[PDB]
């Protein structure tokens, strides 16, 4: 019984979203690849290189025209005629457009593909641009975070495979299931926020009792993600649980909202 | 065409030109070109980083306390190492000393990363250069079990297990949806494992893909998440509370118990799965002890890492030795100083950047990152590179040199440095490893050697995890819980102008961040990263970097199928996002 | 002394009396006494529950909605099953119908418990009756590997693994701190496994001790925690949200993915570790297919379980069949009605309770729990019992009967009922198991058979977990999310007076809770639990219960070492807290 | 090196604490038993029964007099001269007193041993009594909960072995590390409590968004435990996360504080 074809391309990025994907605990990434999807192109993991990889790309997008899902990690730079990110000797944006044209839908993994992320922070030397500003005629599901939570990534994939539909999204294209609520609306330190019980300096007595990180710059109050509920790495922790405020990393423009250590 | 001599090589761009773009099973974007002669031997090699983001530019104007978070996003593969270098750099600039537990925890974070990165590289990135996955379909499951059991005590070795793995591969392939295996190099004559070894290796690929997710749970405990854990200038944010009210809000005994459990499992997997597989690859591919030497018998560099005495970055503290060898003179391991402007310099005469004088190298405190895409006459156009022009600018990667020398960095480099400084554990491990393979010491200076050294280092790092954990627990038993120093957290406490260097050994080699602070903000932030060294383009003297050198003189069986090129490149574990930042 | 006949036995209390108090490797407090003749053959057996708490008393006056939480604490080993029976009973009384997903999730909770309980019993509770742990030290690890691999595809079978397990045991016992192995029965002539099978089984005991913790993660997802998950009258509290805002606050796709991962792992472990080990015990202990028959060839009882049609507890809905066999007539599976006052009755003429007439039985809707500690003419005294007097009151366990007949309940009982009703899966499983052992079908009616049937049932339950999970997902794909019915949540909606029965098949057998509600409060709450049946004391006719019957006629090799008694008692998986409540 | 001797006895109980213990994820219970302690008597797991089990008990409490830790699960009944719980033909309380006399310290696992739990709820038919009302001359560490969290049990054990001392306790004898804060002070639904966002009936829209369970009877505001931080079963869930209010199961008398569905 065939598996849905998936093409995973990479623009300017750090590869954290691919690494997050392989951290998935349930389903294991192994079982996603072997049983749930056909991961038919992916530069990080595939055997073929060079001309052999270009043949795979061309063959899949032609054979499965209109039927594959395009996963995109990273983003295209518009500066230097696109040659800040070069793929087979040509601008990455050309590969992005070719892959998008045949896709039934696009998953924009991470803050890079969704919004811009660190390369788009001031002064954005490469004119890094999110996917939805370039591809304007396809369904794009934004799954932001730097990177998104591993088990969120795999849950979105299993939802789509099991239910044979895209997740319902908010006004920004984020799946409601994991991005509908703020970090601060499901944070286990909220009792302390409400009581005015704050960490004031690192490793103070308040920190050693798990008090709220608002005065240390936590951006939980303005950030939509699942970190405080689903948590990270098979439920082991999340930023706030290990003592650092949320940076806001799922939100558009979070690098340029002032210092991470300045209050919301 | 032209020819010239450098570093014992004859660089000759006559003959057929081969292009490999994209290089896959790496992080990020790389292009490689070679020329081959009439005997299908490489006579020219060109390394090209095909991406750039500009973190050094983005960091300007940031609060120094925030810098770690930005530079962590240089790379999600070697995640955490840039944050560590950053907090070290900013602490060195301002004059901050962290508590012992913070140092220990940072060493745990780094050792965790070494274990994870080395493991995933071996299987998921390099493994399919050595293991013919499709050939695993021809293996006898009983003979696979016998082979595995002869190599290791690892439990998972039954004939039924290997049959089940084989059958799952068969069902995966049968409908033609080969996924990551499509259009691979399967059957190439350089695949030398017997079918049983291919099946054992493939089983282990899958086991490693599952297991690697566990290792980073250590980063989640101390750093919140992986990829991209959190850090602070002044120590770590993971406050400790073992025996007081509110320990539920901190690193407590349950959290530490989780860390211990992961350490033990990590060591078990590396020692009983990865180590025997690496030795088996060596046993079946001994000719690769003579291929891909490159600069590893000429010039190697380590900055050192893992300070065991908190806030002391000197030789008596660093558990991983630093030093440099040049001119093939391994009897004189030279000291490295990252502030000396005559030591680390970066050139851009063959890179897509502007300097006021491109014939000179700039120390990173004098560094400039002014991008300039200027490929000259490629065959093609500015937006259609058919053939890079290696006589002019051909990469987004700067060219670092050390006292004007082109250096190799990474596991092999570190192993050579430690061996020749007389580190006893290293001498004993290396000698026992080469004895087991019935190869001379010089066989380590090769593509095969890079793989073997990385595997050995994963074992070393797994041991050090336990050592560091024990050191933390000793402090806690003595009532020493501090994880952060905050005397100089506030900008009003900082020097008006200061500069600092943060350095370490990332999984791929020597990493430095150079930072200058003025008026409470980053004035300059320059990074020189291990793949910058290794994947370097040429310099004004025409000297070639580690990748280009390692590719030189290599025989290709089938020019159109670049397996030999991939093997040697992958043996360095290229990270192109790191290299370019 | 006296002698009388009942159920084909001659019950004779002349001769030497042996006492086993405490019985260990059970839940709770049990005492067993036997008489043995000159030939070391048991001629009398006495089952005594040595604890009581009084949940039926404590429940009076409580809100019916709270009852599940109280009665769940009847037992932490069969945790959840009393909650299930309770919500069934209260829903039956009030007239509540739950949504399909709540029923499916309840079925998942029960199947999960079957898998967990059956696995832990096999290894941690019964296993040391069959496996000589100390004899594992004499095994050859290679021969142990070969044996394991001949029996199973399970991966963990290398000679190095078995050597490592053997060396861990050697180190454990080297300091003379034998722990749970101290003063065991090791070397008894009834230990029949070869050393390699002992080592295999001991390795698996340890694997099972580790793995069992995973199974109950399913209970944590739906029920919050294990032990003692949460439930509600009206369905389950675990609201589902797959595709709407706020799914982070509910059972969402990530939670369901976790469940699926545990199901697959649980099935794998049961099918490839437990099942082959149960067969191996069979192969080496075939004489035990003729020992411990007891009531299993006479009278067996199942209520049935796992309603597949929500709120329908009839024969067309229950996936695990119900019925009763008496008089050894397995051609006549009789229907069970839990409201019929002439069917289930409890007697207390030989138990520590008061009835107005102790010569008659009381159906649970007429039940009385009025504790009366009166051991009568014991050897010793009432606070220092040397020998119970089984001619008068001798237990905290009431004596249930069905139409006056003493019955066996549990996995063997269910297996016989389903087999003789013609359940295709049961017939196929049983026939294949007995064929593999070269034993007649009658060989299941024995101590060995109880163990084999329990292992069978774990495989059956693991398969049903997947079935139920798939049913849930089908509902969610159809937009059917409901998990609670609340139209009769408030007390003012209830009948002023009503009564109900909740029943199921707990791991150990037929479970019923009978509840009467009046004026919003519990007026009566009576429980009859599987070990109440099996561990029952005598009735006014002198009829013996399942344990006492199974012990009758058993040969003991060494009277002072009760291994044969332990084997047979443990084969029932006694839960004394359940039995007495 | 020798491991510390531990004697684990069982009064009136349901065995949930023993089951909880074996659920430990880190360290595994297997590793606690093989490597950390010497579990020298335990009716649930030991090979020996009857007279052989009695010989173990006698031998260990004699040979290691003053040097063993006593773990107690369950409680003694005072009714019927103690014969609501009989061991070796005598009242359980005699075994408790004998075991306690030789112990260096006592761990009272669970609400049964700490306070009374379900058998002590009205009308307490057996006169079940917590350990500290019978044993008045030994250190007793109360680890309450029905049962306590598996990894709390194992963390307390590893603390004691590693640091070679009893944990510091509150005024009720509960370890401060895990019982110093209320469930409600670290509850991830506290945002909803503070906003007046409550489940009002099961499976309403509020329930499907993970709103606060206060109006459904949650006793988190008066209950000290680690369930909302450490969580249950290797961090998978806790009662509130799975949609049921806290019953208050770590607190003395929780069965008789009114219905579980009546507000705190
Ligand atoms: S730590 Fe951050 S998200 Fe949590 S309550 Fe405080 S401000 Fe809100
Ligand atoms: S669910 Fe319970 S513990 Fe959590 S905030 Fe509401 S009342 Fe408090
Ligand atoms: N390792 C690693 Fe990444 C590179 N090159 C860094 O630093
Ligand atoms: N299984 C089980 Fe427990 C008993 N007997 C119940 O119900
Ligand atoms: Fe996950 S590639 Fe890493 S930088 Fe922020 S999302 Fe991008
Ligand atoms: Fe854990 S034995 Fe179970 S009832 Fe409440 S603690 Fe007791
Ligand atoms: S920094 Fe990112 S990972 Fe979650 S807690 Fe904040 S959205
Ligand atoms: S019922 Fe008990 S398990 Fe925790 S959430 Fe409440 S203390
Ligand atoms: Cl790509
Ligand atoms: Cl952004
Ligand atoms: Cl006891
Ligand atoms: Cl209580
Ligand atoms: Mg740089
Ligand atoms: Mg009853
Ligand atoms: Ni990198
Ligand atoms: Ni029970």
């Amino acid at each position: 019984k065939p598996r849905i074809p998936v093409v995973w391309i990479h623009g300017l990025e750090c590869t954290c979203c691919t690494e997050s994907f392989i951290r998935s605990a349930h389903p294991l990434a192994k079982d996603v690849i072997l049983s749930l999807i056909s991961l038919d192109y992916d530069d990080t993991l595939m055997a073929a290189a060079g001309t052999q990889a270009e043949e795979v790309f061309e063959d899949i997008i032609t054979q499965y025209n209109g039927k594959y899902i395009l996963a995109v990690e990273g983003n295209p730079p518009l500066g230097e005629q696109g040659m800040f990110c070069i793929s087979s000797g040509r601008p990455f944006i050309e590969k992005l457009k070719r892959a998008a044209a045949g896709a039934s839908a696009i998953i924009a993994w991470g803050t890079c593909a969704s919004w811009g992320c660190v390369q788009a922070a001031r002064p954005n030397p490469t004119q890094a641009t999110p996917i939805d500003k370039v591809i304007t005629d396809k369904p794009i599901i934004k799954v932001p975070g730097c990177p998104p939570i591993p088990d969120v990534m795999s849950a979105i994939i299993t939802y789509m495979v099991t239910f044979d539909r895209l997740p319902d999204v908010d006004r920004m294209g984020r799946p409601l299931m994991f991005y509908g609520q703020r970090i601060h609306d499901k944070c286990y330190r909220r009792a302390h926020f409400d009581a005015g019980e704050f960490v004031q300096s690192w490793d103070d007595d308040a920190a050693r009792k798990g008090y709220c990180l608002y005065k240390m710059g936590c951006k939980g109050p303005t950030t939509y993600n699942a970190c405080s509920s689903t948590r990270w790495n098979d439920g082991v922790s999340f930023p706030i649980q290990s003592g650092h405020g949320c940076l806001g990393c799922a939100e558009n423009g979070f690098w340029d909202r002032g210092s991470f250590y300045s209050r919301v | 065409s032209t020819q010239y001599e450098t570093q014992g090589y004859t660089i000759n761009n006559a003959g057929r030109r081969l292009v490999v773009d994209p290089i896959t099973r790496i992080e990020g974007h790389m292009r490689c070109e070679v020329n081959i002669n009439d005997q299908n031997v490489i006579t020219n090699a060109v390394s090209c980083g095909t991406m750039f983001r500009g973190l050094e530019i983005i960091l300007q104007g940031r609060d120094p306390r925030d810098a770690w978070a930005f530079v962590e996003r240089i790379c999600g593969v070697c995640t955490g190492v840039h944050a560590l270098a950053s907090v070290y750099a900013i602490e060195d600039a301002i004059g901050i000393k962290v508590p012992d537990n913070a140092n220990i925890i940072r060493n745990i974070m780094l050792a965790t990363l070494w274990c994870h990165d080395h493991l995933v590289h071996f299987y998921q990135l390099a493994g399919m250069d050595w293991i013919d996955v499709l050939d695993a379909l021809k293996a006898d499951p009983r003979k696979t079990s016998e082979l595995a059991q002869s190599l290791s005590s690892w439990p998972k070795s039954s004939p039924g297990y290997f049959f089940d793995v084989q059958n799952r591969l068969k069902k995966f392939v049968e409908g033609g949806q080969l996924g990551i295996f499509r259009n691979g190099y399967w059957g190439h004559p350089q695949y030398k494992l017997p079918p049983e070894a291919n099946l054992m290796g493939f089983a282990h690929y899958l086991e490693a893909l599952d297991f690697q997710r566990e290792i980073v749970k250590i980063h989640a405990v101390f750093g919140g998440k992986n990829p991209h854990p959190n850090w602070i200038v002044g120590g770590m944010p993971c406050a400790i509370n073992i025996d007081e009210s509110g320990a539920v809000g901190a690193v407590n005994m349950e959290r530490l118990n989780l860390v211990q459990s992961i350490i033990t499992r990590t060591a078990d997997f590396i020692n009983n799965v990865m180590i025997p597989d690496a030795l088996a690859i060596g046993q079946f591919n001994k000719p690769w002890s003579e291929i891909g030497t490159g600069l590893s018998d000429k010039c190697v560099l380590s900055y050192g890492a893992f300070p065991d005495i908190a806030n002391d970055f000197g030789e008596k503290s660093l558990l991983m030795p630093g030093g440099a060898v040049i001119n093939g003179d391994f009897n004189n391991v030279l000291p490295v100083d990252l502030v000396d402007p005559q030591q680390v310099q970066e050139f851009v005469d063959h890179a897509w950047y502007r300097y006021p004088n491109d014939q000179v190298g700039r120390h990173p405190f004098d560094g400039i990152t002014d991008p300039w895409y200027n490929p000259g006459d490629v065959k093609g156009s500015d937006t259609n590179i058919q053939q890079l022009n290696e006589q002019e600018r051909y990469s987004w990667i700067k060219a670092p040199r050390w006292r004007g020398n082109a250096m190799e960095v990474g596991p092999l480099a570190r192993t050579l440095i430690a061996y020749h400084k007389g580190d006893a554990a290293t001498v004993e491990s290396v000698d026992r490893m080469m004895s087991a393979l019935n190869l001379p010491l010089s066989g380590i200076q090769s593509t095969l050697g890079r793989i073997l050294c990385r595997a050995h280092e994963a074992q070393w790092a797994a041991g050090k995890l336990q050592y560091f954990f024990d050191k933390l627990m000793t402090n806690l038993k003595n009532g020493n819980l501090a994880t952060a120093s905050t005397e100089k957290w506030e900008p009003a406490t900082w020097p008006t102008e200061c500069r600092g260097v943060g350095f370490t050994e990332a999984p791929r080699g020597a990493l430095g961040h150079w930072a200058a602070i003025r008026d409470g903000k980053i004035d300059l932030y320059q990074c020189v990263v291990p793949t910058t060294w290794n994947a370097s383009p040429r310099d004004p003297k025409g000297q070639i970097g580690a990748y280009e050198a390692a590719l030189m003189n290599t025989k290709m069986a089938i020019p159109e199928q670049p397996l030999e090129i991939l093997r040697t490149l992958h043996s360095f574990n290229p990270c192109l996002a790191c290299s370019t930042h």
